[PDB]
């Protein structure tokens, strides 16, 4: 009856191992992020608006790096906020950007490069 | 009783009583013939 | 002494041979006529009058 | 030349991106971002006073009345000309950034391999920020910059190592200071060995070094002053100030220090966030108080970018009072100006944002201090 507020899910290094493994349609967004981080507010909010944006063309998932800090760090993360572009054909590489990026680069990297 | 019984073994401070207070570092705090030789005489 | 540093409130816990220990005390001035709430000894908490 | 002497700030121009990523004991709700201003101000230790990329440092210094040079690369397209739009707002001098019309700015490009069942990633293409050549430098800018400003990110290409060490020695030819900001990213907390292997050179390499408390415990050891802070008397205090439960503000000695000395070392600051800055020099060594208040405006405040206004306050005044190296109190009554921008810089919500100018810095150290301690 009451839509939930949130529409970024949380995933655990095991549960986005298995997504990447599985067979992808639509583009994967995956965001490391901590709540003692000033930058993942803003952060959260864009990607609560782009996950708005793209009902069922995208997929965006967040990693705590306080549950998930050797997994966080085996992916190349120095530091938060922290987006990883992962493309459903896996002979494609994924795309690292570090920094608060305007929600306009995320959309010309999920348009032109997932 | 232990019988009518209805965890398996197979499977700082000081205190000062006379009414308890302790007394720790919160509250004390410090301000600062042959050789003879002391020991038992038998 | 005039090459020593204050002692401070409280009263002598233990004596040593250079050293004292001080159990930490606060002085509360009362003029006559002032009616102390308390026994000897008694045990007084944070707030009580 | 013209004045404030100039200084070079070298390494990536990012937003915000604080590198500095420990484990945190205390987490919020994972959703609801509106409780997480609770750990702006009952912050994780290391995350005191976070430091930022060198740009943060240039920004801040240049609204603290200085004249600052960022040398970087970024891409050709609209982010890169944006933060370059970013840095050129704020006055500082873009002439040392290089452009690359193939590149994407902020963009890496990883491939995700299961190595022993574990995901894992490994980078194909770095991004131009961490793509600068030793060819692409900008000789004019190295030659009249007086402090040449770097952080341990770099540290983590070998294109940018490389590049810095020769923008090093290039500054040290014209007789500029090596300012090494620690500020270690994620990856350099794994250990300290590996960390101290990567780090020394450049550590050897600098006359100014700022460390944060948890990054010297970290270099030094972790376990035994963790345990030193956990010590309580089983019977009775050595001394009336230990009864008061009071908050560690340990001064580390210089015999401690002395493995991370060498002879080129200038000055070393250890800052416990905005509340002490441990300072020592080859002469002598002490500590300045200070103070912070996030809880004065508990909807504002946020800590992103005052380990940024500390060391751009330190630069500024280092610039422009020579004494500060041979004179304890000048240095004292200099780092305070650090101290105050350091407590502005904590107010406001956004690295950039809200670094704080001179003006208003020496009116709250005016305002904090006893006029004796000016």
């Amino acid at each position: 009856f009451v839509r939930e507020d949130y529409l970024v899910r949380k995933l655990s290094a095991q549960e986005l191992q298995d997504l990447v493994k599985g067979e992808r349609k639509v583009p994967l967004i995956v965001d490391f992020y901590a709540t003692w981080c000033g930058p993942c507010i803003l952060m959260a909010q864009e990607l609560e608006m782009l996950a708005v944006e793209y009902e069922s063309n995208a997929m965006i998932v967040k990693v705590d790096t306080d549950d998930e800090y050797e997994f966080a760090r085996d992916m190349q993360v120095r530091g938060l906020p922290t987006l990883f572009f992962i493309s459903p054909d896996p002979s494609k590489d994924a795309i690292r950007t570090e920094g608060l990026i305007p929600l306009q680069m995320m959309r010309d990297i999920i348009d032109n490069d997932m | 009783r232990k019988r009518n019984n209805p965890m398996n073994p197979f499977y700082h401070g000081t205190i000062r009583m006379f009414s308890l207070l302790i007394l720790s570092s919160s509250n004390c705090f410090r301000i600062g013939t042959i050789k003879n030789s002391s020991g038992p005489l038998g | 002494a005039k090459k020593e540093p204050y002692l401070k409130s409280g009263q002598v816990l233990i004596v040593q041979r250079d050293s004292v220990v001080i159990r930490s005390a606060k002085p509360y001035l009362a003029t006559p006529g002032a009616k102390v709430h308390g026994h000897y000894r008694e045990i007084l908490y944070e707030g009580d009058t | 030349y013209d004045d404030p002497p100039l200084v070079c700030c070298f390494g990536a121009v990012q937003k915000e991106f604080v590198p500095v990523v420990r484990v945190h004991d205390n987490p919020m709700h994972p959703d609801i971002y509106s409780q997480w201003k609770m750990l702006q101000w009952d912050p994780p230790e290391f995350g005191r006073a976070p430091g930022g990329p060198p740009s943060n440092v240039a920004i801040s210094h240049v609204r603290l009345g200085g004249r600052a040079a960022f040398m970087g690369k970024v891409g050709g397209d609209d982010y890169g000309e944006e933060l370059v739009l970013m840095m050129n707002k704020e006055r500082v001098q873009t002439r040392g950034v290089k452009f690359d019309e193939g590149a994407s700015t902020a963009c890496t490009r990883v491939k995700i391999k299961f190595e022993d069942g574990k995901m894992k990633a490994e980078t194909v293409k770095e991004p131009p920020e961490d793509s600068l050549l030793a060819s692409e430098l900008n000789l004019a800018v190295l030659k009249e910059a007086r402090i040449f400003h770097f952080n341990s990110e770099v540290l983590t290409s070998p294109t940018m190592e490389s590049t810095l060490f020769k923008a090093i020695q290039w500054s040290k030819k014209f007789g500029g200071l090596i300012f090494f900001d620690l500020n270690l990213p994620l990856p350099l907390w794994r250990s300290r060995n590996e960390t101290r292997k990567l780090i020394k050179k450049s550590w050897d390499e600098a006359n100014i070094i700022e460390v944060s408390q948890q990054e010297l415990e970290f270099l030094l050891d972790e376990e035994y002053y963790e345990r030193r802070r956990n010590y309580t008397p089983q019977y009775f205090a050595e001394d009336f100030e230990q009864t008061k439960n009071r908050r560690d503000y340990y001064h580390y000695t210089p015999e401690e220090i002395k493995p991370l000395w060498h002879d080129d070392l200038k000055l070393l600051v250890v800052t416990d966030g905005t509340l002490r800055l441990h300072y020592y020099t080859p002469k002598f060594d002490g500590v300045v108080v200070g103070t912070e208040d996030v809880l004065i405006t508990p909807f504002t405040c946020d800590r992103t970018g005052s380990g940024d206004a500390v060391v751009a306050g330190i630069m500024r005044k280092l610039t422009t009072c020579p004494e500060m190296f041979e004179d304890q109190d000048v240095l004292e009554r200099q780092l305070r100006f650090a101290v105050a921008a350091g407590i502005i810089s904590q107010w406001t919500i956004g690295a950039v944002r809200g670094f704080p100018t001179e003006s208003a810095t020496q009116n709250l150290k005016e305002q904090v201090y006893v006029p004796s301690m000016w």
